[PDB]
């Protein structure tokens, strides 16, 4: 969680590689609908219990 | 001599500003003969540092910031530095007797009287390009923020007051009559006798005070206007006419006008007009929304009639501006126009312009008319919807006939201001216009030459470096490669056959013409940026042709300064041999001399020019064919006396005949643009192959 | 040392405003306490029983109460940040006064953006104490009155806040180092940023005279990616902080919920009372919410404290206040100096013994590592030596006053900077508010004179940088003037000819009895031709003195240096 | 000069904080009259019903 | 005006045939010409560009 | 203008008329300067400063 700035980080926002990268996508591009998805069978479980 | 220029510039050397004090004695000294405080202070705010006369007993000395100026009304000031209660014992730096000294308490309590000046520096003003605009009234409002805000409270005031009574109407319509209440009526009548006089105090006041200080702005708005156009080039001058600049300045006293009227007075009545509408959605929504819809009505009629009332206006400004032109023009050469005898062709004109601008008027009258007679027609359409709903409302209950009529005067006080607003739309749109035609003057590159070298007084040497000029850009070159030098004392003289160059030197050691290559400069300052008033103050210039202001022999004579002794004027004319005519007049001196020297002769004229020019000490003197319009004998007067004329001066002598420049020092030949010879006058003359000896066999 | 013991007599000093604060925010905070018992009174006697009146006098009192609340909070937050705008200016005028004391070989060691971020790390303290931030410390200390009103309306839940706190305060406790190690990063990457840019911008003429713009940009990306990669970590961290302030905050308010219902079912509450109760939680825990989204300025002006001390804790090479020793007549001697650059580093003097009277005017020459270039930065006290004593009008320099020995000496070096200033304001650099005259007469001593005569803009061209918009002669002149234009007692000449053409050096040396008129003048050159006018002419050698004497008294043997040296240079 | 400039800038930046809490407190009253009037029409609307 | 418009002030309408005899009369002729708008070269207020 | 890739470059420099101005009304440093230096060549420039 503390863990210092590494090259990999660093990578992330090189300016040539986002000048590259055409059409980017989110660092956590499935975890929206993996919780939404939760919640949604969290609640429908809830309500018939 | 002057302890407040000398204690100014100690305290600017402290505060870390370099002080010409020529420089401020030139702008600031307007009278000779003592700055004065107010001067005084204006010259320490011109530097940059703020200054404060202020109040303070001998006990508070110990707590003020020092050094500070005690301003003493003898005239003589001195400057306090370390008050010290150690010993009881005032430093202080002592104008008279430069060197400082200590004084005790006694001796400092004799000194001092109770007046102190504060005088502290803090950083400047930021650089920024401010065009004129409606924009320059917002620091103009922020100065005078007091006064607004009382003006705004006694607006909210007033809109109270005439809230109370269509309540009063209401009141007695519904009690009174009803339950026949004798007793009510009597106490609503006091009641609204002391409100309606109350209101009238008020809005007389409002008046009175709003008027004061929107005064005092185009007060200073004028003082920035002239001051602006005094700094202007010259070339501005020479591509316009006199008829333009004062209609241009006259819009200032259009903006006067309308800034001491009930235009801006009636627009914050109109702001204030929601504390109406809440008691009237109380009444009733149903009439307030037919009032909410017609406000837009009123706004849009505005919005479609304004821009054409301006298109019309800028058309009577431009035949206003024509008029005023013609007029000036034609009444200033009426002598000419008189002794041609080209009246009727003048008339003709006026007659035509006349036409044009009352044509123009009348078109702007009709459609003002036009304008009023739409928001009348809103108005009493709005007027008949709501008698219609209003009778429908109270027929039903849920409204009472007191009721509606105070409605009906609530509705009636909203729309007065804009009725009253309507009476005055070619007011609002004269000053639109008159505040871009004062723009029109107020942008525009003045020569001023802003900035902080502050330079020294002039050592008479003066230098052309590769000058190139030509009257205009399409022009034939005047001068093509002049190349000069001329030393500090140095009597000098250029001759020449007409159109060879020689006459636009003076123009060009004066910063009036600027050459379109090389530079001019003075004891090795380059005077293409420098500051004019630092340079024509101390170049004297004797034209062929000069002209005079009238004010008097006297003060025609020593206007550049009027605190010259009359032992001075006086020198100064019998130097110019003016003396004599001077003297025997019917007033002698303190004659009038009326539009541009009208009662005295061409010859006279001269002879005052060249007193005037001689009685300010300047460094540099210039004769450019000053002694042309004179007899024989005046001339001969002139060059007796140029041998004291010429001590200690760099004197120019520019002249057409040879026998004028014989005594100079170091004569310069002209011809085409080009200095071919120069020398002596033995040196040039023993020449045969020359144009010097040929141009003085010519005119022998 | 300057941690945060420094705050602490600038607080006392403003104490009875301070004071008055404190007392005008437990007036807010009963201000505030007002309304929630105003809705509790509606809900229970006003909604139940019966009546319009009350809630008439309720609402007339309410807006009121409002008006003079916002009104009260406008006015403290105006006073507080009055009271710490007067702290904070005098914070930045000390660290100025201390900066411009440090010595010479602080500013050596380092780079110029290193110091500027570590001042503006003063405009970042500015704007947490000129804030709303100490104000939220504030209103969240004086909440004990809502604590007592709430034990007195149910001590149950009372109790269930009394224990939330804890809670933040052991979050807040956990999560705050690591923020603080990430913005510590942070501040690092943005100083070497801020130092690149900083280089990069002064010297942009030789990055755009050679072609390396691809070097440049290529350091840039990857400082700027580093930097916000740094900037992401603070924001990640501190986007967490906040999210567990509010899961803490919305678990008390489920909790508190629960045993509300629990306790108004069973009677001994009513529902006004719990809504009462709801409110005054809620106002207990927004100062904690408004606190929590500026975790960062907290953590930031700590650290910004931290480099502020880095500044000012080094020592001062400030004065040496003793008796104001009077001013300078021009006797200089040096009795067996020996001076090393570093003290790993071979050494330039051995024992040079010299000995200089008033208005002598002495040329010292030499050959490249002959030591004669460090006698001119030995003179200011900028170089120690190892050891032995510089002494000047007999008075020893180690113990002097650095300021007023360095005001009395003049020195024109090879190269000379300027300022970002017009001509006339770096020659009156010592003294700007001096006549226009003055500065005249000095330009036209150096001969800079006549080359301003060609400038469109007079005395007021400005010098476009250090040097830039003048040639080397003319900044050279531009420095003699700036020289002579004080009265300097003594005058050093350290290659101040070199730059000149020999038109403008004839010039100069034209001129020299006037310039050498009255003081000690020390020509150092590496030329022969500019010493031969001296009273005397001293060749150095490694270190040592080898000949002294005139000119030809130098030249007639052929035996000695100086006739090599004058033979080689024609 | 260092002190000129620092009174200037220190100057500046109260004026923009003092304009900010001007607006931070207009908005705060404005939502605090808007829930006196919701509390005063709701307690109506409530004794009344709907 | 301009010059043509000066020297036939007392009649505007003229040609420009009789400007030109007056003008070499006088002399004037050849440094109007020498001008770049020659006979319609703007004097200025009260002739001031002469 | 040019976003064509022109070759490397051979030693020959050229000055066809060159007029140069420090400032827009500065004074003419270069008047109509001509120069044609070729590929290989070692040319010397001197002169008075300025
Ligand atoms: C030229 C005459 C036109 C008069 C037309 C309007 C007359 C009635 C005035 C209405 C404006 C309201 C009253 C003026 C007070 C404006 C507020 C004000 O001055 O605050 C000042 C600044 O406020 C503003 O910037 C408002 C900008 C407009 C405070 O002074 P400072 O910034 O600390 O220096
Ligand atoms: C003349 C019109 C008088 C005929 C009666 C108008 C009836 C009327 O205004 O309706 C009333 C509302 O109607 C409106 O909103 C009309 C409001 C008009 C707003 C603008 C009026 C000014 C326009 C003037 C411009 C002239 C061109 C209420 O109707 P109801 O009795 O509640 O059913």
């Amino acid at each position: 969680l503390d863990t210092p700035v590494r090259e990999k980080d660093e990578n992330e926002f090189l300016p040539a590689h986002l000048e590259l990268i055409e059409t980017p996508v989110s660092r956590r591009p499935r975890l929206v609908a993996y919780f939404i998805m939760g919640f949604l069978v969290i609640a429908v479980i809830l309500s018939v219990l | 001599i002057d302890y407040g220029l000398y204690a100014l510039e100690i305290l600017a050397q402290y505060h870390n500003v370099s002080v010409n004090p020529e420089e401020i004695k030139h702008r600031f000294d307007t009278d000779g003969t003592g700055l004065g405080l107010t001067s005084w202070l204006l010259a320490a705010k011109s530097l940059e540092l703020k200054v404060k006369q202020v109040k303070k007993t001998i006990d508070r000395l110990n707590f003020i910031s020092l050094p500070a100026l005690v301003w003493r009304e003898d005239g003589r000031h001195f400057i306090l530095t370390k008050v010290s209660k150690e010993a009881n014992r005032y430093l202080i730096f002592d104008l008279e007797q430069r060197n400082p000294r200590v004084l005790e308490q006694s001796e400092f309590e004799a000194l001092y009287q109770g007046h102190i000046i504060l005088i502290a520096s803090r950083s400047s003003v930021t650089g920024k390009l401010a065009k004129f605009d409606f924009t320059w009234f917002i620091p103009a409002i922020i100065k005078y923020r007091k006064i607004f805000i009382e003006t705004l409270v006694v607006s909210v005031f007033l809109q109270l007051f005439a809230l109370i009574t269509p309540l009063f109407f209401q009141v007695v319509m519904d009690k009174v009559l009803v339950h026949r209440g004798f007793s009510t009526l009597n106490v609503i009548t006091v009641a609204l006798s002391v409100v309606v006089v109350f209101e009238i105090i008020l809005s007389g006041l409002r008046t009175y005070i709003f008027a004061h200080s929107t005064s005092r702005i185009d007060v200073e708005l004028g003082a920035k206007l002239f001051r602006h156009l005094l700094a202007l080039p010259i070339s501005y001058f020479e591509s316009r006419r006199v008829g333009d600049t004062v209609a241009r300045v006259r819009e200032l006293d259009q903006i006067r006008n309308f800034l001491t009227g009930q235009a801006l007075t009636s627009v914050l009545d109109l702001l204030f007009s929601f504390i109406f509408f809440a008691v009237m959605w109380y009444y009733s929504p149903k009439l307030t929304l037919v009032i909410l819809f017609s406000l837009p009505c009123y706004a849009a009629w505005s919005v479609f009639i304004s821009p054409i009332l301006r298109r019309r206006l800028d058309d009577k400004f431009s035949r206003n501006a024509d008029n005023q032109s013609f007029l000036v023009e034609s009444v200033t050469a009426i002598n000419t126009i008189k002794a041609m005898a080209v009246s009727p062709q003048m008339t003709n004109i006026w007659d035509k312009q006349l036409a044009g601008y009352v044509a123009a008027g009348f078109k702007v009258t009709v459609l003002a008319t036009i304008g009023q007679q739409g928001i009348q027609l809103i108005q009493k359409t709005v007027m008949i919807i709501n008698l219609w709903l209003g009778a429908h409302l109270v027929i039903s209950g849920d409204l009472s006939i007191g009721q509606l009529i105070a409605f009906n005067m609530l509705a009636g006080q909203i729309v007065a201001p804009v009725i009253r607003l309507a009476q005055i739309w070619q007011d609002f749109q004269q000053v639109g216009i008159s505040v871009t035609r004062l723009g029109d003057v107020l942008n525009s590159p003045t020569e001023s030459y802003h900035g902080k070298l502050a330079l020294p007084e002039i050592n008479g040497n003066i230098t052309f470096r590769n000058i190139r000029f030509r009257y205009k850009p399409d022009s034939p070159v005047i001068l093509d490669n002049i190349n000069l030098s001329i030393k500090q004392g140095e009597v000098i003289g250029i001759v020449g056959r007409s159109g060879s160059g020689k006459s636009t030197l003076t123009k060009l050691i004066q910063r009036f013409y600027i050459p379109e290559n090389g530079q001019v400069l003075i004891d090795g300052h380059d005077l293409a940026l420098a500051d004019p008033n630092w340079l024509r103050r101390q170049v004297g210039v004797v034209l062929q042709d000069n002209v005079l202001l009238n004010r008097s022999i006297i003060d025609n004579i020593s206007l550049a300064n009027p605190g010259m002794s009359v032992e001075k004027v006086i020198y100064a004319a019998k130097l110019a041999g003016a003396h004599d005519f001077i003297s025997e007049l019917r007033e002698g001196y303190n004659t009038i001399v009326g539009e541009q020297g009208a009662g005295l002769s061409g010859g006279q004229r001269q002879r005052i020019a060249i007193a005037r020019a001689l009685v300010n000490n300047p460094k540099i003197l210039i004769f450019d064919e000053a002694t042309s319009a004179l007899d024989y004998e005046s001339e001969h007067i002139i060059m007796r006396n140029m041998h004291k004329i010429c001590k200690g001066r760099t004197v120019i002598i520019i002249a057409h005949r040879l026998s004028t420049v014989k005594n100079a020092d170091r004569i310069i030949v002209m011809e085409k643009g080009k200095i071919v010879e120069q020398g002596k006058h033995k040196e040039l003359l023993s020449e045969p192959e020359s144009l010097y000896s040929y141009l003085y066999q010519l005119q022998s």
